[PDB]
């Protein structure tokens, strides 16, 4: 039925008829960045004596 | 692959590409004509026995 909708006909004669495609989607969205990172001690300004 | 060459993975693109009509069908039909003739070229030169 996909072949008949590709040809826009109801009769499909003999032969290979390249139709759709075939990709294999992913699953994991594995992201990444750097181990790094200083912090800026708000702590000091939010805890001064 | 017309969709994978132009858009490339993205799926928001596929709905936009459908708005240009049958340009991707024309590319597949044109290239299939070449693909079938290239095997016939070889049969006509060598398969004479
Ligand atoms: C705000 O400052 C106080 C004092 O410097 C911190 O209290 C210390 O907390 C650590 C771990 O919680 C303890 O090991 C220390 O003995 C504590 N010191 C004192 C004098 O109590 C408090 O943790 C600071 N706030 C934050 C969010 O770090």
């Amino acid at each position: 039925s996909e072949t008949k909708c590709t040809l826009k006909s109801f009769t499909v004669e003999k032969g290979i008829y390249q139709t759709s495609n075939f990709r294999v989607q992913p699953t994991e969205s594995i992201v990444r960045f750097p181990n790094i990172t200083n912090l800026c001690p708000f702590d000091e300004v939010f805890n001064a004596t | 692959d017309c969709t994978m060459y132009i858009c490339g993975d993205s799926t928001e693109c596929s709905n936009l590409l459908l708005q240009y009509g049958s340009f991707c069908t024309q590319l597949k039909r044109a290239l299939t004509g070449i693909a079938v003739e290239q095997d016939k070229n070889t049969q006509e030169v060598f398969a004479q026995v």
